[PDB]
């Protein structure tokens, strides 16, 4: 089912019109709150002293209906950016009046057009309304994919429609929004209602609206084609855009009169319903993700913090993860234990960070299908998890499994290991400090020992998302640096965003670490070719890991282990967004830093312009050793 | 007389027929119900009084513009997106929906009947202009030439294929449906203020006039490229109607609530502060060429005697 509303600019009786609209299947109505033609004077006698009511009464609907069913519409004569002073002044007073009435009625939203380049005074007035108390209404800026000047019929003989391509010119409606929303200081109460035309622009123009807070998509009746039976439908390119828009959960607004007068008006809506039903259904990754879209979270630090029971349960319920660990152990045992020794040679196998035992069980299940013999140690520092291990051990595993209740860097071991197994990896690979752990744990690996995992690599990609930028921006908290929220990574199911460049590897680690003098500190420079005009708000992080040989795990989208929903991507924000023009290179710099107590990341953009270095000295964000 | 008891507060249109009987359009722009109505007054001086009138009817919606279709028919620009044709019965007592076609996507704001009288052209906030067949009850052609609301469309007095239009995109278009690209822009050099009202000169087929949103009326000779212009009003020029006089006078109305009457060189002859709200129309008496009738949103029907 779709959430969908009707747009009208003529309502003779609210009561009847709303009833008519509910009948046809719509969830809400967009209508004027003063009559669209009812121009009003605020300065000049005599017209200013016009008596009578200025509009209809709020008594005409229940407060409930006003709150849920009605979206206000600015009167289309209101022109705050006219070149005529008298009109600018009336339009100010008028805009304020209409907006203050919108808020008086408790309307959930209120539409305003962006239909020219200069909306500066319009933004000024709206902004001032927003800062006149902390009332919660939304503002939908009605803006078209294609400016009306660039879709006019080619019928003025001495003013033809330009037939040459204008890459930047064709995106101009995006920049109207960008300017307008920038002026209003990225208010969360200002969203886009994107109006779709009969002919769509080129793909890049549609791609500009990736990352933007599209709350609504306006579909005129005129854009609908007709199938052979007379019903209204849409071109396959228009259908593509609708499928993209359904993933953004936008409210669909239908505007204009009925052109398919052979059929009634619920048909237009019933088409969208049909299109909603007939999308590709929610896959095994995207079933769990639902709920967590663009929801910022703190990255776990299972070293510094002791993970909760339900937290272990989440990351345990992921069968792909463990069948791959089972397989990587299965294969390793074979390569180390020849068939002739399948009873004499017992492999010393240490799970480091055993949690509640799923890698212990995967280590058992693997030693069965390979028909080799294994002595297990299960090291876990979380004494709450160790409760679960020792209960498993007494009830099931017997003294095959020695549970060790220890930090792996404190533990003195009875014997060296043939295989160390671990899952100390986070969404940016090394962000739970797997390197530091396994380095301190290296002294109790046999001279010829194996680590599973043997390798992991972090990846980065630049992104545009004005939605997430604002989401981060909203994480200000008392009693700390007011920009600290920008100097820290979030784990998040990135959703409304545009990836500006192919992921590239950032930091790689190897275990066992042969290199005599080690140092897990790092400095990496990445250059991201960008082929679009866009605005950079951050860098998405992902990772890959080699458990053993060809057996791998990945959340890098292009090599994702299918159906591994555990790990969402990471997000490194930046403080000020950076304009990027098509053909430019975004150069970013990442450092992994540490002292003996803390590890952290720092980062900056150097091209096309420089940012500040983010998180210097881990002032805003550190990972505890 | 078979009509509504109360007529709506806001009078939009006022047009004399060839015999002298007054047509009135009214909408309600405030209050519970936002609709409109059509009214005939064989007594010009009895208007706007409802029960002492010749005929009347309610429209579903408001009335942005109307005009006569000859002598029996009334063409209507609705808020609904409808062009509607209402025609009198033979007795001239009822007023009957002849057709009501929902063809524009937003409010229909301007309408003008062509010289044949069997075709007409409507303009709208949906940015389109449409040419209509009044016998067949259809849109023959539909043109999106403009980039903003179409503010005014005016048929050529005598040439059935020619008409003006003007829009909030700052364009004044001379149309000629005979040409394959029918529209043609008439640049008054700069981006000077938006065109608000239009009127062809009734005796010179090459001439027209237009008013702007800054209260300036201007004299245009099609080809020459803005002869003369006068700052007549202090606010938007809502309408321009030339008189039926031999060397005619030009009535100019505005949102400064003032009528003015102008000569060949746009010099001011008369001026009336009579209205206390916006002046929405003007129509000259075909029985007395000194007389001029205005309506307003103050619900007055003034009758001016012009020297
Ligand atoms: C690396 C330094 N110290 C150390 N010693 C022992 N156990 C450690 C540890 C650091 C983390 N951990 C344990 O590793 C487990 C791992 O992070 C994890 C997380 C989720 C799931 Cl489902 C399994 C395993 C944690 O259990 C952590 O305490």
């Amino acid at each position: 089912r779709v959430s969908s509303g009707r747009d009208l600019n003529c309502v003779p009786e609210i009561a009847d019109t709303l009833g008519a609209v509910a009948k046809q299947g719509f969830d809400f109505l967009c209508m004027p709150v003063f009559h669209p033609r009812f121009k009003r004077e605020f300065i000049q006698e005599p017209a200013k002293n016009r008596p009578g009511p200025q509009t209809r009464s709020d008594l005409l609907l229940s407060g409930r209906d006003w709150n849920t069913l009605i979206v206000g519409k600015l009167s289309p004569w209101i022109r705050p950016d006219s070149k005529v002073e008298k009109i600018r002044r009336n339009s100010e007073a008028a805009m304020l009046q209409e907006l203050n009435f919108g808020a008086y009625l408790g309307l959930p939203a209120f539409l305003l057009p962006l239909n020219q380049e200069d909306n500066t005074n319009l933004a000024r007035v709206l902004t001032n309304h927003i800062h006149t108390g902390h009332h919660s209404s939304m503002f939908w800026m009605r803006v078209p994919l294609v400016a009306p000047e660039d879709l006019r019929d080619d019928i003025i003989e001495n003013a033809p429609t330009t037939h040459t391509e204008e890459y930047s010119g064709e995106e101009k409606t995006w920049m109207w929004w960008h300017n307008f929303r920038t002026l209003c200081d990225y208010s969360k109460r200002i969203a886009v209602a994107l109006e779709i035309g009969a002919d769509l622009p080129s793909n890049h123009v549609i791609d500009r609206w990736l990352g933007e807070p599209i709350k609504a998509a306006i579909l005129p009746t005129s854009i609908f084609l007709t199938n052979k039976k007379g019903f209204p439908v849409l071109s396959k390119m228009h259908q593509r855009l609708i499928f993209r828009l359904l993933k953004l959960e936008v409210q669909f607004i239908i505007t204009g009169t009925n052109h398919h007068s052979e059929k009634e008006f619920c048909s237009y809506l019933q088409y969208l319903e049909y299109l909603s039903q007939n999308r590709p259904p929610p896959n095994a990754y995207e079933l769990f993700a639902k709920g967590y879209e663009d929801y910022l979270q703190s990255p776990l630090q299972p070293l510094m913090d002791n993970l909760e029971s339900q937290t272990y349960e989440v990351f345990e319920k992921d069968p792909i993860k463990y069948s791959q660990y089972q397989q990587a152990i299965y294969k390793c045992l074979l390569d180390r234990v020849p068939e002739e020794e399948k009873d004499t040679n017992v492999q010393v196998l240490m799970v480091l960070g055993a949690g509640r035992g799923p890698l212990v069980n995967a280590s058992l299940r693997a030693a069965k299908q390979a028909d080799r013999r294994i002595k297990l140690y299960a090291v876990e520092k979380n004494p709450n998890a160790v409760v679960t291990l020792e209960n498993w051990q007494f009830e099931e595993w017997g003294s095959q499994v020695t549970v060790v209740s220890s930090d792996m860097r404190e533990w003195v071991a009875p014997e060296k290991a043939d295989i160390i197994v671990s899952e100390l990896l986070g969404s940016f690979a090394d962000n739970e400090l797997s390197p530091e752990c396994l380095d301190g744990a290296q002294h109790f690996l046999k001279d010829d020992g194996v680590s599973i995992p043997g390798e992991y690599t972090s990846f980065l990609a630049p992104i545009s998302s004005s939605k997430l930028y604002n989401e981060v921006r909203a994480c200000r908290e008392k009693d700390r640096d007011p920009e600290a929220q920008f100097e820290m990574p979030y784990v998040v199911r990135l959703h409304n965003f545009h990836q500006l460049s192919a992921p590239q590897p950032c930091f790689t680690f190897s275990h066992p670490n042969r290199d005599p003098m080690i140092d897990n500190n790092r400095y990496c420079t990445l250059e991201f070719p960008v082929e679009v005009n866009t605005v950079l708000h951050g860098f998405a992080g992902y990772f890959e890991t080699v458990l053993y040989q060809d057996i791998t795990l990945s959340i890098r989208p292009e090599t994702h282990s299918p159906g591994m929903f555990s790990w969402f991507p990471i997000l490194f924000p930046i403080k000020q967004p950076i304009t990027v023009r098509e053909g430019q290179t975004i150069c970013v710099r990442f450092w992994r830093c540490s002292n003996s107590k803390k590890v952290w990341y720092e980062w900056a953009v150097t091209a096309p312009v420089c940012s500040a270095i983010h998180n210097p000295t881990g002032r805003s964000y550190t990972i505890g050793l | 007389p078979n009509a509504p008891a109360c007529m709506e507060r806001q009078l939009e249109a006022a047009r004399y027929r060839s015999d002298g009987a007054l047509l009135l359009g009214a909408s309600s722009l405030s209050g519970r119900c936002w609709a409109g109505s059509l009214w005939l007054f064989k007594d010009p001086c009895a208007a706007p009084n409802e029960g002492f009138c010749s005929a009347g009817v309610q429209t579903e919606a408001g009335v942005a513009d109307l005009t006569w279709v000859g002598e029996r028919g009334i063409l209507v620009a609705s808020d609904s997106g409808a062009v509607e044709l209402w025609e009198l019965d033979e007795n001239e007592t009822l007023i009957v929906s002849k057709f009501c076609k929902y063809e524009h996507d937003d409010i229909v704001s301007t309408v003008s009947v062509l010289s044949s009288g069997t075709q007409a052209v409507s303009g709208s906030k949906d940015i389109c202009i449409k040419v209509w067949d009044l016998a067949q009850q259809v849109v023959l052609s539909s043109y999106r030439a403009h980039a903003a609301q179409v503010t005014c469309v005016a048929a050529s007095p005598h040439k059935d294929s020619v008409f003006l239009s003007c829009s909030e995109d700052n364009r004044i278009l001379l149309w000629d449906t005979r040409c394959p690209k029918p529209a043609s822009q008439i640049g008054c050099s700069a981006p000077g203020y938006l065109p608000t009202s239009l009127a062809w000169h009734p005796q010179q087929s090459e001439v027209f006039v237009f008013g702007d949103e800054n209260g300036t009326v201007s004299l245009v000779d099609t080809k020459s490229t803005c002869v003369l212009s006068s700052a007549v009003h202090s606010q938007c020029v809502t309408g321009l109607v030339f008189s039926p006089h031999s060397v005619p006078f030009l009535a100019s109305l505005s949102e400064d609530c003032s009528l003015a009457v102008l000569d060949s060189s746009l010099s001011e002859l008369f001026r009336s502060q009579a209205h206390r709200d916006f002046v929405r129309d003007a129509t000259w008496s075909p029985l007395n060429h000194s007389l001029l009738t205005t309506v307003g949103w103050d619900h007055q029907v003034v009758h001016h005697v012009v020297p």
